[PDB]
């Protein structure tokens, strides 16, 4: 219901479940494609509401449950590439880059980091 | 001195002894080293019933069949008996563990996984939290220390770094003098200024359990391996050091004659650039310990630049004849085939080094500069990226990307790699001048001169400041500056006066260009005077000059 | 019985490219005020 939510751009009642799902299950399920799912999702509805703070706890705690996953190395990019850490989203995108091979995605915007490394003149 | 010696010696039997008694053969080895260095207390927690279980334990994991022993304990109550199912469960999963890709390069044949663990680190919080007595207050004994540094490394695995330390510090403080503990420990830091904000915690608000130490060993201060400690941090990476030098002079009046000390102390010589004093210092414990074979590859690295061939043969002949398979003895076999300029063969020892621990010092590096003396361009890229991975903290591992990848069309990505093995060593001279020269790609021509300044200022001796004097005037002339041209290009026309005239061909064009340069501000004079200081060089410069001069004289 | 994979989406295409059109523009305009 939360993706079924997400889908429609209302982005309030996708949230709301999505939560009430989680809280829902706090107990139980800690791995086994559930909560991964869910706390993912919950993340990128977070990220497509421009509420990228706490996205980026919920991006972190998903990566360190589970590790070697594309999706969420190239999510967690995408965040840091919104904000100004571009130091700290290449290794995230180099990482995601080793871990599947094509991510035409991540390749475009691992470019982008690149072009912008280039304008920057930081110290 | 006097009874603090004597306090040693005790204490530092028993982390020899126990330590050896659970199945850590690194810790102990350290640890019972340190007895002959240095100038039976028995007691455990156990049941009849249950202490044959250690003995069926520990005698099925010495004959290395590891998996039977996890059986055999399949439920054991007891606190730290635990553990060695634990351990022999943890390593069992381990010798399949190996990565498809990395696989790949570590045998070139060319041809469940990963949720052991899972379980293996929910064990280990499930038997903790229905533990009778935690980490908290006066309780615990050294048994439960091996738990929390088994639960640490573990944490490690999934890079679980932030609280990994947490896991280890805690293990420490309930049973310290345990060498192979405080090793894990360096790979958490990857960072600079992490080490002091860690230094912070340990001078302020670590505390050590006094029931099991002994004393005068609470107090950190006191401690004599907490200087071994700030001594491996500071060799790792230097940063700013806080009374290294101090407190690296009170251990070594302590612990004579210690290899690992010597080993260490010429380590610094090298890390220093000091090749004659490491080969004296490094000669001495050969000496005194034929038979120690650790960190010996150091002693064939620095015999490599040296190009000894004829003393590196027979280092190989020595350390091949009494042992053939230990990682240093391949890894120095390898270096020496490369001296030979047979870079192709020095990948299979190199290869055959990195299958018996793959997890060495900088042996992927080396092995990544053999394949790009063979124009491979694509094995070494990815061979350095394995060390990379493994520990970050290597300049080296990071230097050969950017390094390769300027070989390579799209020097963009180099700019990153470079950048990172700046901070960890900023102190040398070719990386900022070689990050310099290809970020001048970039089009930002600012930046560059902060780093191309920064290259001159570290590169200490002014003779080979020259010519990058004249890559200084090149990217001003790509601005309005062709005045700030003339000055610098002028600096390295000075500097041909300090190396006694070498007039070499990077001050030929710096001669030529400032004689045209004047010629278009109407100082004729002036430039007819660089015009005969071109007397050497290629035919075209002379004729030029010759030209310049002859124009000189006619508007005279 | 068995469950398959719960529905999980990423990020797609058209709202990465407009972030990087978005990002030239931030990249592109801050320059003029410079010069």
């Amino acid at each position: 219901m939360g993706v079924m939510y997400f889908k429609k751009n209302e982005f309030v009642k996708a949230k709301k479940y999505l939560k009430k799902a989680l809280e829902v299950v706090k107990d139980l399920d800690p791995s086994s494609r559930t909560t991964i799912s869910i706390q993912l999702n919950l993340g990128h509805t977070y990220r497509k509401l421009n509420e990228n703070e706490i996205a980026i706890k919920c991006f972190r705690c998903v990566l360190e449950k589970n590790d070697k996953n594309s999706e969420i190395h190239c999510s967690l990019g995408y965040l840091y590439l919104k904000t100004k850490k571009l130091q700290k989203a290449i290794d995230h995108l180099h990482k995601s880059l080793y871990l599947k091979p094509n991510n035409s995605s991540a390749t475009a915007l691992l470019k982008n980091a690149l072009e912008l490394n280039v304008t920057l003149s930081l110290d | 001195q006097d009874k603090i010696i004597h306090d040693i010696r005790i204490q530092l039997r028993k982390a020899a002894t126990e330590l050896s008694r659970w199945k850590l053969y690194g810790s102990s080895k350290w640890a019972a080293e340190a007895l002959a260095g240095l100038a039976p207390q028995n007691g455990f927690g156990l049941s009849e019933t249950e202490y044959d279980l250690y003995l069926l334990g520990s005698t099925l994991f010495d004959a290395k069949e590891f998996d039977r022993c996890v059986f055999f304990l399949k439920d054991v109550t007891n606190p730290y008996l635990k553990f060695l199912k634990l351990y022999s469960k943890f390593l069992s999963w381990d010798k399949k563990s190996q990565e498809s890709m990395e696989n790949i390069l570590t045998t070139g044949k060319f041809t469940e996984s990963q949720s052991n663990i899972s379980s293996i680190l929910k064990e280990i919080n499930t038997f903790l939290e229905s533990y009778e007595i935690k980490i908290d207050d006066d309780e615990a004994d050294l048994g439960l220390a091996l738990l929390y540094y088994l639960r640490g490394v573990i944490l490690k695995q999934e890079k679980n770094i932030s609280k990994a330390m947490s896991s280890f510090l805690k293990s420490l403080s309930c049973y310290s003098f345990n060498w192979s503990c405080w090793l894990e420990l360096m790979d958490c830091l990857q960072k600079v200024d992490d080490a002091l904000l860690l230094n912070n915690y340990l001078y302020q608000n670590f505390q050590f359990k006094f029931s099991e130490n002994l004393g005068s060993q609470r107090t950190i201060e006191f401690n004599i391996m907490i200087k071994f400690f700030k001594l491996k941090v500071f060799e790792e990476l230097n940063g700013q050091l806080e009374d290294y030098f101090e407190d690296l002079e009170f251990l070594l009046q302590v612990f004579p004659n210690f290899t690992f000390l010597k080993a260490y102390n010429a380590t610094i010589s090298y890390n220093n650039l000091d090749y004659v004093t490491a080969e004296s210092r490094f000669d001495d414990i050969v000496k005194q310990d034929p038979y120690r074979l650790n960190d010996l590859e150091t002693y064939s690295n620095i015999l490599y630049v040296m190009q000894k061939n004829s003393k590196l043969a027979y280092l190989a002949q020595f350390v091949s004849q009494i042992d053939r398979f230990r990682p240093e003895t391949c890894c120095i076999i390898a270096n020496y085939y490369s001296a030979r300029q047979e870079h192709e063969k020095s990948i299979m020892y190199f290869r055959r080094a990195l299958t018996l621990d793959k997890k060495t010092t900088n042996a992927w590096t080396l092995m990544g500069h053999e394949f790009v003396e063979l124009s491979n361009s694509h094995a070494a890229i990815e061979c350095y990226r394995r060390a990379v991975d493994i520990c970050p903290r290597d300049f080296k591992a990071w230097f050969g990307l950017g390094q390769a990848y300027a070989l390579l069309d799209m020097h963009l990505y180099s700019l990153y790699y470079f950048q990172k093995a700046c901070t960890l060593k900023p102190w040398d001279r070719r990386i900022w001048q070689v990050l310099g020269e290809c970020y001048s790609k970039t089009g930002n021509k600012v930046e560059a001169i902060k780093c191309y300044k920064r290259s001159i200022k570290a590169s200490q001796t002014v003779d080979q400041n020259t010519s990058i004097y004249y890559r200084l005037a090149q990217l001003y002339e790509e601005l309005e500056d062709l005045q700030e041209c003339k000055k610098f290009m002028m600096k390295c026309v000075d500097v041909e006066e300090l190396l006694e005239g070498i007039v070499t061909d990077e001050t030929v064009k710096a001669r030529l260009w400032l004689a045209i340069f004047e010629i278009k501000a109407g100082n004729y004079q002036l430039a007819y005077d660089y015009a005969m200081g071109v007397s050497s060089g290629t035919s075209q410069e002379i004729e030029e000059a010759r030209m310049l001069a002859r124009e000189c004289r006619r508007h005279m | 019985m068995i469950r398959r994979a719960p529905t999980t989406l990423q990020l797609s295409h058209d709202d990465v490219t407009s972030l990087i059109d978005d990002l030239n523009e931030q990249k592109l305009k801050q320059q003029l005020n410079i010069e």
